[PDB]
């Protein structure tokens, strides 16, 4: 997203965006036909019924037939706790379900409790900044990192990209963070800045909260 | 008119609050970050009331609260250097609230 | 204003309304008039462009009394204390001078330590909030009273008697508060004081600048 590359057209079906008022401000993954996953942090303060869950979309800036739209019927939070950024994942029941087609395809989750080890390469992917220089990405962007451990928490994914300034940037949050073709991520924060060569990117670590999301979507 | 939103905002400082009635401007119907309000309300902190990096550092308590349109509240910590990945709308704040304590 | 009433119009005519603007940022405060090309208000209330309003009733209003003039020079104290708002005390020199008459006169300020004793009633006045919900369009007022120094001496640890009023009763609901900086402290029709900061709830008491402790620098910058 910083220091990314375009992704080819839809080839992460799964990927959705959130809008406001016409604009990005967070991603998501569809999980079920009716079910996204998100992070909690992004519908923590705005207006629920008035997001605009988006799926099959690649270039925000033009028009796209094969976009689908969705409103948010309801909202599952998990414990989501503000102050220390734990438990940041929320779901979005949709009020209808998706068809699943070529552009719109249902993303598939790792086991409770799969922690990932030092080393492992994800792509990560979203609309948010090209580093505010190139200002929001107009593309679905992607980017190679790798999971560490170091100057992170165990109640994190974390990410990094070794010698160069890349990494997920605003309006990341929510996207996804796929390892293995498995959904271990959803976008949670920085720390000091996007891409700065020397904080890892941190995300809600999916596999922590598989029972729980089961429980919602099943 | 249509180009910026004036955002009221107050700042405290160990007590004590100057009595003039302050806005901070933003572009209306923009997005923005954690980081890019953040770094505005430190802008202000030090400009209004001189509070330098070092003096958030070492102070006891170094917050800012959002008050959004829609009613929620949110508490940002100055101190932290940690910042959640969303965007949000210039149009969606109603206030912000500054309160440095140093002891 | 908190706690108080609406003046009448035009019975404060010293009174100016300033519109501070800067780049990303602007501000309103209160100020008074004490020489045709002078007003004097708070340094923090300082900005880029400063547009001043005499003559004022209703500022959200186009009344023909009104007077709109911009500062050609905002000088705030040389030694103004940002971090402890200390010396905050502007003088505003006017582009042009003001047309005297019945709704814009300047106002006399002290002597040089002219007495401002304990007790004493002042009238404040301006166009700030009345509380954190609501402001005002008019100019409204209320009375207060100068407290001993002790008063101020343990809420505000750098409050300076030499240089600074204690005003307000702790136990009313009447004080200055958000817009009212830079209005007067008006004791016995002389502006004593100039409202400067106090406790981010609007309850009293409040801390004014002593407009007496800076007379010199006033004379100084006015000539």
């Amino acid at each position: 997203i910083v220091g990314g590359r375009r992704a080819r057209p839809h080839a992460w079906p799964f990927m959705v965006s959130l809008q406001l008022r016409g604009g990005h401000f967070c991603g998501a993954t569809l999980i079920a036909p009716n079910f996204v996953m998100s992070a909690a942090h992004c519908v923590a303060n705005v207006n629920v019924r008035a997001v605009r869950v988006v799926l099959g979309a690649h270039n925000l800036s033009r028009r796209e037939p094969t976009r689908q739209v969705f409103a948010v019927q309801r909202i599952f939070e998990n414990g989501y706790d503000p102050v220390n950024l734990l438990n940041d994942i929320v779901i979005l029941q949709l009020n209808g379900s998706a068809t699943i087609n070529a552009n719109v395809q249902v993303a598939q989750l790792p086991a409770q409790g799969r922690r990932l080890g030092n080393g492992v390469q994800c792509l990560a992917m979203g609309w948010g900044l090209l580093g505010r220089n190139r200002g929001i990405a107009s593309v679905l962007q992607e980017l190679n990192v790798t999971v560490v451990t170091s100057l992170c928490r165990r109640s994190n994914v974390c990410t990094l990209v070794r010698g160069r300034q890349a990494g997920v940037c605003f309006g990341d949050s929510g996207s996804p963070l796929v390892c293995n073709g498995l959904i271990h991520g959803i976008a949670s924060f920085v720390r000091g800045g996007c891409a700065s060569g020397l904080y890892p990117d941190a995300f809600a670590p999916v596999a922590q909260f598989v029972n729980w999301i089961d429980s919602i979507i099943q | 008119a249509k180009e910026m939103q004036n955002v009221p905002y107050t700042i405290a400082v160990d007590g004590i609050m100057a009595f003039n009635q302050s806005y901070l401007n933003l572009p209306k119907d923009s997005q923005l970050s954690y980081l890019d309000l953040g770094n505005k309300v430190k802008a202000l902190l030090y400009d209004e009331r001189g509070v330098t990096p070092e003096k958030i550092r070492n102070a006891k308590s170094a917050v800012y609260t959002i008050t959004w349109k829609d009613g929620s509240k949110k508490e940002v910590d100055l101190k932290k250097d940690s910042y959640t990945a969303n965007l949000f709308d210039s149009n969606s704040i109603k206030q912000i609230d500054i309160n440095v304590k140093t002891k | 204003i908190i706690g108080g009433r609406e003046s009448r119009p035009h019975s404060r005519p010293y009174m100016a309304y300033l519109q501070i603007q800067s780049p990303a940022g602007q501000s309103r405060c209160g100020g008074f008039l004490v020489r045709e090309d002078f007003v004097l208000t708070a340094a923090h209330c300082w900005g880029s462009n400063i547009n001043v309003t005499l003559g004022a009733h209703n500022i959200q209003r186009r009344e023909n009394t009104q007077q709109h003039i911009t500062a050609r020079r905002a000088i705030r104290h040389p030694q103004y204390n940002q971090r402890t708002i200390q010396n905050d005390i502007m003088l505003l020199q006017l582009s042009r001078r003001v047309r005297r008459n019945r709704n814009v006169n300047p106002v006399a300020l002290p002597r040089a330590q002219e007495g401002l004793r304990p007790g004493t009633l002042c009238t404040v006045a301006g166009w700030g909030r009345v509380s954190m919900r609501r402001g005002t369009d008019t100019l409204r007022e209320v009375q207060l009273r100068v407290q001993r120094d002790r008063q101020c001496l343990r809420i505000f640890g750098s409050y300076d008697p030499r240089r600074q009023i204690c005003v307000g009763d702790r136990r009313e609901r009447k004080a200055a508060f958000k817009g009212d900086s830079g209005g007067p402290l008006l004791c016995n029709n002389v502006a004593h004081g100039i409202v400067s900061y106090g406790k981010s709830s609007g309850v009293p008491p409040e801390v004014f600048t002593r407009v007496s402790s800076f007379l010199p620098w006033i004379r100084t910058t006015m000539r």
